[PDB]
């Protein structure tokens, strides 16, 4: 309301208020009076309509923030000029084409927020806002930096993820106090071997971008926490990388061009908590690879070339998560018994035709994962599997479950649709926590125990394409809930 | 990539009688996918579009009928095009349908552009034909990249200001754009909210205000909903899909809102011709109805 | 379908970096979970949904817990009607910093007391989690608010019970 508006402006040089909020009020034009208010040191006008903003605001010669995010600015007027104690300058989520020409002038800022907006360019003169601490320019269409970033010396955080850059100028080494720089989602062809200058570098967004090599200047920015190289174009890493960087908690591989580990042994990977490679095109993992990854507990291979697993895989004492999902492997070695911290195996899309007898021995197992593959059994010792809560068996070749399934009494999600199913176990009744139960698709399943009356936790069911052709017509095709209330009634458990 | 002779090869089959395929090698189509996807994932879910521009509705598969589309409109990059979702499923040839689409997006990534419908969702594709086709043509393995693809396409854009487009239609949710700008990719599409609503809502003449949608999901909007949105926005046309209309195209709300369908006889059992919009250099709008 | 003329909850989230603020909001709003970690400015949501019965339009403020992003933090935090407190299970430094927000909510707002829940989050790492539920529960009795553990990870715990029960808190008072 405008009317508001022009009575929210009078209170204000009425208290003399240093501060003035006109946030989410539908204002179009910021009312001319606004030049009286010139004791604010804070102005907030972030979540209206302007288009513009009036030359008066250049007398708010005291602001030391003006925050305009989530306007329709297209430009700004001159005499912000004025404004020499301005330091923060948020204009996020606008509809600027440049940076406006006045900003390159504001000197006194350290914060600056250019995110969402349409600017293709930023200009030499960038070098005039040297005091800045903060710049964000994410999600523009920026193509290119000039060399004078590297006048920016008090850099700390530059955001310039979610654009169009091919390269980043070299002078980017001379920002020495940069902690966060974030590159993410642009056309980077390279990194310049400078960027090993910036010793303080802690977090570096480089995923999504057209890298062919990362530079082995790199390993000089040892305070890298993460290094995070998802979808570009790399498929080894300098010599002495991974070992360099003495914090890395975390290692992401994933969508690029690998066929081989990286070289450099198993060094390499003595810090890092979790290793992402999946979807790339990795053929084999080497034998000892891991001996020395004692904090290792989250392995991805998913979507590789993998056609059987190292010798010593059943070393991998330290793995709590395995996805070694859409390979093509064929067996799963009796070996797998050592992996007793393991908790969730992802092996879907495989060629696995049985599992051994040592699966059993997953004490800790929570989640297995065997989804597409071609599976006509499964082992007795499946039942030793208490912390079992997940089984996914969809698309596969199986015709009966074994009996012991009735006893994975924490199982809440079983999962055997697309199979060859004709009947399922009577034991199925002591799933006591089961909620979940897909089996759709079983052709020759014509009837359901009464025993599934006891699970008394099932929510959903699935069976749809199941002939069922042993229950009343009328029943199936109500559907699941009246499946179910059918077994209650007519079986032995209506009591229960 | 061979993005052009993979183009050559989807093109050639054009004059051809409906129904024959286009046998495209697996590593080619996930080529597709793969490549398509980082492009939707290097632009943004809003996207803001200048005319002129060519804009099209469900196509559901009917891949004969696109290569009709673009012989009207002009085959790119003749014309820039801004398809409203719904590539897959029902019709006989989702497969090349998605295809084409696909390698356009990538030869002409700031001239063509695709906008998720409720169709390019793996839990509702699995159910209505893509899933199958996948399956009967390469493998699984497939249509899961394909829903890899399918969670990063944007899900709404506004022309020149003035013009706003997804596949469904309003949400009560929505009151400003850059929620839309804050949903977060690769995603699935829930069962309710903003992401819901913006895939799967309708208009609906007898309805004040926000009403139960039929089909199970979301809901409907009546008129003075699209009158408020309008004038809050500054925006002066709804352009929307998912809803086959008898000639194609169909008004709402004092023409404040335009259905389009570019299915023509859509899965044979409607008879309903497609039709496409045009927009001009000055926002004007032009209607092609595009025969069974 | 929401109602007609309903109040609306302004409820701001605030903690240390990295503790999960993000991905509990967009778990809440776009139920998916977020692996990666982008820092947050600021970002704001807005739902309607039916608590106990009664309609109700939550704007939900994300704010910055980095230090170097939290420019103009207090002036968002100024405008909330009550506070997601949310710390990390397996980050020590930020449920010690739990009296320190705590402290500026109610010098911001100039209150002795104001609607807020405390949020111990990412309780799904259990190998990796530092703050018991016993120092959690004390925590909260210190400043005499409400305490829940979260995991905003597939399938999420109690994200939307959260963000509901400090509706509740704020109707209640
Ligand atoms: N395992 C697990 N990880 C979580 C959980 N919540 C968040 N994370 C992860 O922790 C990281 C930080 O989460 P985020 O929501 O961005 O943190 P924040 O509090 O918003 N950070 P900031 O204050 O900088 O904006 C992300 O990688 C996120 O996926 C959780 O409940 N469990
Ligand atoms: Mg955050
Ligand atoms: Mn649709
Ligand atoms: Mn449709």
């Amino acid at each position: 309301s405008n009317a508001e508006v022009i009575k929210e402006l009078n209170k204000c040089r009425e208290e003399n208020s240093m501060r003035l909020d006109l946030s989410k009020r539908s204002i179009h034009i910021l009312p001319s009076s606004i030049k009286e208010l010139t004791q604010l040191t804070e102005l907030y006008l972030y979540s209206n309509k302007l288009q513009s903003l009036p030359a008066e605001v250049g007398c708010l010669v005291n602001l030391m923030t003006l925050a305009l995010s989530e306007n329709s600015l297209t430009s700004l007027p001159d005499s912000l000029d004025n404004l020499k104690k301005l330091r923060i300058l948020d204009l996020r989520h606008n509809k600027l084409r440049e940076i406006p020409s006045v900003v390159y002038r504001l000197d006194s800022l350290t914060t600056l927020y250019l995110r969402f907006n349409r600017i293709t360019t930023v200009e030499k003169d960038i070098k005039n806002l040297s005091k800045l601490s903060m710049l964000s320019i994410r999600e523009n269409k920026i193509k290119q930096l000039p060399a004078e970033i590297g006048e920016l010396c008090n850099l700390i955080t530059l955001d310039v993820a979610h654009n169009q850059l091919e390269h980043l100028p070299k002078e980017i080494g001379n920002c020495t106090q940069i902690t966060n720089l974030d590159l993410q989602h642009n056309e980077l062809l390279d990194l310049p071997d400078t960027i090993g200058n910036l010793s303080s570098l802690s977090r570096l967004g480089l995923r999504y971008n057209r890298l062919s090599a990362i530079p082995r200047s790199l390993a000089k920015c040892s305070a890298l926490e993460e290094l995070n190289l998802e979808n570009n174009n790399i498929s080894t890493l300098p010599e002495s990388l991974l070992s360099s960087l003495v914090k890395l908690n975390s290692l992401t591989l994933a969508r690029n061009c690998f066929q081989l580990y990286p070289v450099g042994g198993p060094s390499q990977f003595s810090t890092i908590y979790s290793l992402n490679m999946e979807h790339n095109r990795i053929n084999k993992i080497p034998f000892g690879i891991f001996s020395r990854a004692k904090v290792l507990s989250k392995l991805n291979m998913k979507d590789n070339q993998l056609t059987s697993l190292p010798l010593d895989f059943g070393t991998w004492t330290s793995m709590v998560e395995l996805n070694l999902a859409t390979n093509q492997l064929t067996k799963i070695p009796e070996d797998v018994s050592g992996l007793v911290s393991l908790e969730v195996l992802i092996l879907s899309n495989n060629l696995l035709k049985k599992l051994p007898h040592g699966l059993g021995n997953l004490r800790k197992l929570r989640e297995l994962d065997l989804e597409e593959n071609k599976l006509e059994s499964l082992p007795n010792e499946i039942a030793y599997l208490k912390d079992l809560q997940k089984l996914v068996l969809t698309n596969n070749q199986l015709t009966t479950l074994p009996r012991g399934i009735g006893h994975l009494t924490n199982l809440t999600h079983l999962g055997l649709g697309e199979n060859l199913l004709t009947h399922l176990p009577e034991e199925i009744g002591t799933l006591e926590n089961l909620e979940e139960l897909y089996l759709n698709d079983n052709p020759n399943l014509h009837s359901l125990p009464f025993e599934l009356a006891l699970c008394s936790k099932l929510s959903i069911m699935s069976i749809e394409n199941c002939p069922l052709s042993h229950l009343p017509p009328q029943i199936v095709a109500g559907g699941p809930s009246f499946i179910i209330q059918f077994l209650k009634m007519q079986g032995p458990y209506r009591a229960m | 990539l061979n993005l052009d002779s993979i183009i050559g090869r989807l093109l050639e089959v054009q004059g051809s009688r409906p129904g024959k395929n286009v046998q495209l090698t697996e590593n080619e189509i996930r080529g597709l996918c793969l490549k398509s996807r980082e492009i939707f994932l290097s632009q943004p879910i809003l996207l803001e579009l200048e005319a002129p521009l060519k804009i099209c509705g469900d196509i559901h598969g009917q891949y004969y009928d696109l290569l009709r589309l673009f012989e009207y409109g002009g085959f790119p990059p003749e014309s820039n095009y801004l398809f409203l979702g719904d590539y897959v499923d029902r019709g006989k040839q989702s497969l090349e349908t998605i295809c084409l689409l696909l390698a356009y997006k990538i030869k002409y990534p700031e001239n063509f552009f695709l906008l998720r419908g409720n169709h390019e969702c793996a839990s509702i594709n699995r159910i209505y034909g893509f899933y199958d086709e996948c399956k009967r043509r390469y493998n699984i393995k497939l249509w899961k990249t394909f829903t890899d693809c399918f969670n990063c396409l944007p899900i709404a854009a506004i022309v020149d200001e003035k013009i706003f487009c997804c596949h469904g239609g309003l949400s009560p949710d929505l009151q400003s754009m850059e929620q839309i700008r804050r949903i977060m990719r690769p995603t699935d599409v829930p069962d309710q909210g903003l992401l819901c609503d913006l895939l799967w809502s309708d208009p609906d003449k007898d309805v004040q205000g926000w009403g139960e949608n039929d089909r199970g999901v979301s809901f409907t909007f009546g008129a003075e909903v699209v009158a408020k949105f309008l004038h809050k926005h500054d925006l002066d046309l709804i352009c929307r899909a998912h809803q086959v209309v008898e000639d194609g195209y169909e008004f709402f709300a004092k023409r404040q809102l335009v259905t389009l369908f570019s299915a023509p006889n859509y899965c044979g059992e409607f008879d309903n011709a497609g039709a496409m919009m045009s927009v001009d250099e000055t926002l004007m709008c032009s209607f092609q109805i595009l025969k069974p | 379908v929401p109602s007609d003329n309903l109040p609306t909850y302004k409820l701001v989230v605030v903690g240390d970096g990295g503790v999960g603020k993000s991905a509990l909001t967009i778990q809440f709003f776009q139920k998916i979970f977020v692996p990666d970690y982008d820092p947050t400015i600021e970002d704001s949501y807005l739902k309607h949904t039916e608590i106990d019965n009664q309609w109700a339009i939550l704007d939900v403020l994300d704010t910055a817990g980095r230090e170097e992003f939290s420019a103009m933090r207090e002036q968002y935090m100024r405008t909330g009607d009550g506070f997601l407190i949310v710390y990390s299970v397996t980050d020590k430094a930020s449920f010690e910093h739990v009296d320190r927000f705590h402290q500026l909510i109610l010098r911001v707002k100039d209150r002795e007391s104001f609607p807020m829940i405390l949020v111990a989050n990412k309780v799904d790492l259990m190998h990796l989690r530092k703050i018991t539920r016993e120092q959690g529960k004390e925590m909260a009795t210190k400043h005499n608010i409400p305490y829940i553990e979260t995991s905003a990870k597939d399938p999420p715990l109690n994200v939307d019970k959260a963000f509901h029960d400090l509706v509740r808190v704020i109707r209640q008072q």
